[PDB]
């Protein structure tokens, strides 16, 4: 359900919310594990190749300077924290 | 006519024929397991103990309802997550299952400081000041309402509780828990006053109600939190090693805690077995109904010593011409984990009919939790009953007296707020007992989805033989408080509680000299409550136990040694826990000692205004209570 | 054995035997004048009565020592000035030679405005506000404490007392008098707890004390006042035509008031007789003894009737063969100027021991003032005792009986706080009862110099049989309540106080409507207490009085009732009268009134959440009482 | 006496009270009728001559411009009081 959350984003960041509390009531919203605000989409790309490559179990959507990623573990969630921290 | 060693081996040949787990297990079926407060399950297990009751034919069976305020969780979620890189960074810790009742509906961002329990002593001894940040705790020591409080008067905005693996070790990581955070008991939309239509319920919160939001978190979270946090817990208290103190200077946490009231229905239950001499006095034995899980441990255990004694005393009433001198109050509360709901509100209710009727209450609640140790609190007065039970009852296990320690009154803690004795002793001012087998760790699963038959039969091989041993004690507390003329209430024990609360005000004399005051009538109030006791001894030696006018009029006499002690100086409505000694408030000696502490300190905490009004108002509550037992108003004889 | 009929003749008997002007005017000598609380002259009155007491051979004769702090005047002189022109014209108006205890010692200056008697609907009636203004009233009516309190409550900086001719007609016109202006009793400085050496007299205020200054006037200084201000005052007040109301422009009133504390030493004395059958149970029978001036009416009188109703129960069962079944307790007070300071400090010093002892207080204070009307006042409890002494009780001049009027129940007036039944009843719980012979006026005399024995012999001349009446009054009242194994307290007197009450809230129903509340409760719970008021009084005719387990049961829920009416929610230190319907504070019932009153005025004086708490406690508290008197806890019905 | 009022005045008059003041004051501390204060000591001797003319029984000093009038009953107070009111 990638488009829907999409959506949320988009008409979210149409009504004036930053990019931050639009991270923050998306992660409240779809129980997502990580939220990512990037500067560009260059950046964005890297990340989310990143998140990818070093944890392959993960669902990773970007969209609109966001980068939203959800697992279903505790320890696979610890892991794109870190790798999140890392690369960011 | 029977006598006490009679009555004694027939309760003992019930107890051998009695089956406990059976019951247990049976409150512990689908029918009933999961009942919250107000709950149709709750509702149909009070049925159930009404119609058990009614079956048992005792002499009268009712009920009482109320509509109470409790706190439940929203169609919107809690959620803690950690942000960080302001803002930019986003982790879902956990949107966790339990929660904890009372809290504020609000969300706050900021620091996560460690403070262990939570205590003050905690709070004090930390480096980090937790001004503006939220607060991490450990479960256990204090209640949850008493961590909040503390919290919250060093200005925290949040608070967060889990259950570490060392004090509770359960393998489940993400198990959640339910606890509730009113500095109080009762309704806390209705203090001091009953939870009926007739008030109309008017507008009124209570003072102990939290204005931070407190969450409760699984180990796992606590560790996922700690995974982003700095400095190494302290050693003195003995947590995890993956235990943190301070989160990283740019990464904060946010609480979002939406839980939401509601007012909801409870159903108190009955039953009473008439006295045959004395029927207008009674003893009140209670136990917990409901819980947030299937409360196995707590309310199971409790509801079914409460049927079990009211079945047997009610055979021995009917088949073995047992004749209680007064009467018997068999009750089963509601909502008794968010507080005391249920029996506080009772008290609130009818405290005019049980000014001076009521003698002694006797809770069930959490009597099975373990077979290592046998832990007692209560007041004074039922010390003397408690070490006569203990000689002659044995252990479940090792087949030995419970009497085994010579000095255990010494080490006897007070009741505290979580347990419904407590309302019982400190607000209405009548002698209440708290006992359990227990261990010397704190049961994991209370409060949780866990706390159920399974683990209990797992954790307690034989539970039905200390469940036997607990409805003992129960019945040989209620046959000696209720067959003979005499209440059996040791009075004279509060002697040496006085004989220890001079002795450490003795430690501050050289501050009593430097503020002008002196200790000479405090001496002279103990001596006289020693000299009252003696006399009442005396008058009780003299008289002849046929006599049953003077031996009543004695008794009377006994039954109020425990209201005397209870503050006349202070409002019952915003200060129910009246008793000086086992209360809560500026009322009571241990808060006159606490005051005086900071004289040394010279600091500005020390209210010597304050204290010179808490030593004169507990000095004559000690001289009133003397010259009250003494007898007669022209018959003191002391040198004003 | 003796019955009622018996006792009664043999008082009566012992009554017609005894002189009471005798032991006035001994009480009146230069010995023991002028007797102030705390004097040396009090002091030898005190022990007068002591071993008075002790010569009619009483069960137990004892003392209590209290220390409490007073107000007197200073070495430095209060004074009443006008001044005018902008301080250029000076006028002494008077140094007066009394006082009002507990007034604020401070010098105030500003004009001048009459508030008639000083009461509430005085203030709210007049066009001139008293905000930051001083205020000249005439005595009566009320308190010196409700005077200054309504005073005050207006932003008043002063208050003035004198004695207009038209209601204390007074040939000397220069006399002075003596009162005091705090709102409640007892030692202001110990409010909620006894003054003795063990409380160690910590730094305690009580809120009753005003904080404006208050000074009395002879009648001479205030018409020297009323000659220097202007307007006519209503016809209404019914005062002297010199009345004026609010000084000129230029004219300023100055009042200077200097008085200062001090610690004293009080001495209660007490005498017991103990009972026969239930000797711990008892009645209390107290009276003044202190007095600013001569006192020969409110104290000498009451000293008097105490020492002669305690000589004659000690002759009676010492030698009548009387066996009271319950003990008889006669108390000497002191500082009864002040307050109630000796009887209000007795009751919080040993509140805890006659708990549910004492079941009764007679007070004797001011008994003989007159002899045109009887009046009473007291807990309804007592009414039909006071009734059915009226109707066998001579009045002394015109020999017939007190009991004329049948509707005299709905006309009495409550305890005021003046009087020192009132905190036994409002504070402690224990039905009190005070009686007079008395006319339509105040006594003229009272708090003043002229208080004398020779004044009150030549207004009354039959002092001797109106002082014998009183005291057959007060010793039927004794005798009723101790030697019958049945307490002659009436509870179902007080369903009719409830039934007032619910129907004046009645008369407010919409009001109780648009606030989405309902009245049914309240009627509930009077309903409760009537039928448990009529169970009790069917169980008393069905239980034989020989078995003293069922009486005692019985007469232990009876001695509750005054109890339970007290308000178990506000504090007893900072609320002392605690009584929902004799008391004082946002607790009782005329307060409840007195909220909802102000609803449909729409000006935002009406506390709605205040009116909900205050709804709430009361209707809890009436079914509370009404559930202790139905009996044992599991036979209370719910819906 | 007199002297012992003048000798007051003169204290309190060098210590800094003003007239009206210790006008109250000296009517505080002798117990006198009346005090006028006046501009000049024409006003002075004009308003003491007045008062000792219409009220013979009147006893009346004179101190910098303070007229101090002290009498025995309350009808004489009354006379000087109003001869004092006029005459001002
Ligand atoms: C003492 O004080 C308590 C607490 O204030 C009162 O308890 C509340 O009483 C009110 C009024 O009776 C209750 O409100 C009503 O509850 C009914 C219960 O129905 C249940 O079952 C139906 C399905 O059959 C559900 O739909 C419903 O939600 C309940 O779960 C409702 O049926 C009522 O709805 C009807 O009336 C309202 C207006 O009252 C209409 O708007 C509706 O359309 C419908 O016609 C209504 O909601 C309330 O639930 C009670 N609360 C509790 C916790 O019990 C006592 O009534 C009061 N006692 C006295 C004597 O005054
Ligand atoms: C209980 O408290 C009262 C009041 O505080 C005590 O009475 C007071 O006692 C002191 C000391 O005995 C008295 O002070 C002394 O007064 C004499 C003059 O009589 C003076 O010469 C001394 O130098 C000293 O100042 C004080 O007057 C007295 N007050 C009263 C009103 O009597 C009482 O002693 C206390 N009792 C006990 C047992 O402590
Ligand atoms: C907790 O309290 C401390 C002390 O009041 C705060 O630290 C001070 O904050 C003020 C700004 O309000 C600064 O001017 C001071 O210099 C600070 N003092 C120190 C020693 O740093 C602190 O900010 C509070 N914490 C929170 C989260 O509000
Ligand atoms: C020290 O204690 C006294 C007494 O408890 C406090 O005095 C109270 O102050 C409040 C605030 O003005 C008043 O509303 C109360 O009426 C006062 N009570 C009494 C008995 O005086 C005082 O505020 C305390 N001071 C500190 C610094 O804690
Ligand atoms: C008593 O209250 C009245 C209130 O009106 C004061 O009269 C003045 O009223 C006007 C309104 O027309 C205000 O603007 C003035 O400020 C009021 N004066 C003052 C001093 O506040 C009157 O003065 C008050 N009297 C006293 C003695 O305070
Ligand atoms: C109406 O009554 C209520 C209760 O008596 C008042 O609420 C109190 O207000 C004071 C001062 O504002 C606070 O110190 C108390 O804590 C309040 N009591 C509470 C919150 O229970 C209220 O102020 C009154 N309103 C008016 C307009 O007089
Ligand atoms: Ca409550
Ligand atoms: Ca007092």
């Amino acid at each position: 359900d990638e488009e829907e959350i999409q959506k949320a984003i988009e008409e979210l960041l149409r009504k004036g919310v930053s990019e931050e509390e639009a991270a923050i009531i998306i992660v409240q919203r779809f129980n997502v594990a990580v939220v990512v605000v990037v500067q560009d989409e260059r950046q964005g790309k890297h990340i989310s190749e990143y998140i990818r490559r070093y944890i392959p179990e993960a669902d990773v959507i970007l969209f609109a300077n966001l980068v939203v990623i959800k697992v279903e573990t505790h320890e696979l969630s610890t892991r794109v924290w870190e790798a999140a921290q890392k690369a960011y | 006519r029977l006598y006490w060693d009679d009555l004694k081996r027939k309760l003992s040949e019930k107890l051998d024929s009695t089956d406990f787990t059976s019951t247990i297990k049976l409150l512990n079926e689908n029918s009933y397991v999961p009942r919250e407060a107000g709950s149709q399950k709750d509702e149909n297990l009070a049925l159930y103990v009404e119609n058990q009751f009614r079956e048992f034919k005792l002499s009268k069976v009712w009920r009482d309802q109320h509509f109470v305020k409790i706190q439940v969780k929203d169609s919107a979620q809690n959620s803690v997550i950690i942000v960080d890189k302001n803002g930019r960074l986003v982790y879902l810790v956990e949107n966790p299952g339990g929660y904890v009742a009372y809290s504020k509906a609000a969300t706050v961002t900021g620091k996560l400081v460690h403070a262990n329990f939570g205590t003050k002593k905690d709070f004090e001894d930390l480096y980090t000041p937790v001004n503006g940040s939220i607060v991490i705790v450990r479960a256990g020591k204090i209640t949850f309402a008493e961590k909040v409080a503390n919290a919250e008067s060093l200005n925290a905005i949040g608070v967060l509780i889990y259950m570490d693996q060392t004090k509770f070790p359960i393998v489940n990581a993400e198990l959640s828990f339910f606890g509730h955070a009113h500095l109080g008991t009762g309704d806390p939309y209705t203090p001091g006053f009953p939870s009926f239509n007739h008030t109309q319920f008017p507008p009124s919160r209570s003072s102990g109600l939290p204005n931070i939001p407190v969450q409760t978190i699984s180990r796992a979270a606590a560790e996922k939190l700690f995974g982003n946090m700095e400095g190494d817990c302290p050693s003195d208290w003995k947590t995890d090693s993956t235990c943190r103190m301070v989160t990283s200077e740019s990464k904060n946490v946010k609480l979002t805690v939406s839980n939401v009231l509601k007012e909801i229905k409870i159903l108190n239950i009955f039953g009473v077995i008439k006295g045959f001499v004395e029927p207008d006095h009674y003893v009140v034995v209670g136990a917990q109904r409901d819980a947030w899980g299937p409360g196995a441990a707590k309310s199971g255990v409790g509801t079914a010593l409460l049927l079990k004694l009211a079945q047997m005393f009610s055979d021995m009433v009917l088949k073995d011409g047992f004749q209680p001198s007064r009467s018997i109050i068999f009750a089963s509360w509601s909502a008794g984990d968010f507080g005391s709901v249920g029996a506080t509100e009772w008290l609130e209710g009818y405290l005019s009919s049980l000014h001076l009727k009521a003698f002694t209450y006797i809770n069930l609640d959490k009597a099975v939790l373990g077979t290592s140790n046998f832990k007692v609190s209560a007041s004074p007065l039922l010390y003397t009953l408690i070490e006569k039970t203990m000689q002659n009852v044995k252990h479940p296990v090792t087949g030995q007296f419970l009497y085994q320690d010579s000095n255990w009154a010494s080490k006897v803690e007070k009741l505290t707020l979580d347990n419904a004795a407590f309302p019982f002793l400190a607000y209405s001012g009548i002698p209440a007992v708290s006992f359990c087998f227990c261990e010397d760790t704190d049961y994991p699963y209370l409060g949780t989805t866990m706390d159920t038959y399974k683990e209990l039969i797992e954790r307690i091989p034989e539970l039905n033989k200390v469940a036997r041993a607990a409805a003992e004690v129960a019945g040989q507390f209620v046959i000696k408080l209720t067959h003979d003329v005499e209440l059996n209430l040791d009075y004279e024990r509060y002697n040496s509680q006085l004989l220890s609360f001079v002795r450490d005000l003795n430690q501050y004399r050289a501050d009593i000299k430097e503020m002008g005051l002196s200790l000479q009538w405090l001496y002279s109030a103990r001596g006289d409550f020693f000299r009252a006791t003696s006399r009442l001894t005396t008058d009780f030696g003299n008289a002849e136990k046929t006599d049953r006018f003077v031996m009543k009029k004695l008794n009377d006499r006994v039954m109020r040694v425990e209201y005397h002690f209870l503050s006349p100086y202070v409002s019952p409505k915003e200060s129910p826990f009246r008793h000086v000694f086992w209360g809560s408030g500026s009322h009571t000696l241990p808060a006159l000692l606490e005051n005086l502490k900071l004289r040394k300190q010279n600091n500005g905490a020390f209210n010597e205004t304050l204290f010179r009004n808490q030593l004169a108002l507990a000095t004559w509550t000690i001289q009133g209570a003397a010259n009250a037992l003494s007898g007669d108003v022209w018959d003191i004889d002391n040198e004003f």
